[PDB]
């Protein structure tokens, strides 16, 4: 299936290379990881954690920092800002 | 593990 991310989504997403209006999930998550590596915004030591709060997409989810080995605040994003 | 590596643990 494929989801229709909301505005402020689909600018990261686009940002990162995207084309269009609808994705597959796993292209969305393809995506917003290409948007952190290409905003570098990993930590340079402890790369599973990103430090987003300077950035958009820290506004999108609420947190100045998630870590990759929790994504739950992704998740919560993912379903705010999918028009299914 | 670098950064693009974590983040194939995301399925």
């Amino acid at each position: 299936n494929q989801v229709r991310p909301k505005l402020p989504l689909l600018k990261i997403l686009h940002a990162a290379g995207a084309q269009g209006e609808m994705f597959t999930v796993k292209e969305v998550m393809h995506y917003l990881g290409q948007y952190i590596m290409v905003k570098q915004l990993y930590d340079q030591q402890e790369q599973h954690m990103v430090y987003c709060g300077g950035d958009l997409l820290g506004e999108l989810l609420g947190r100045q920092s998630f870590s990759v080995k929790d994504p739950s605040p992704l998740y919560d994003m993912l379903r705010k800002n999918l028009v299914t | 593990t670098s950064f693009a590596e974590y983040w194939n643990l995301l399925s």
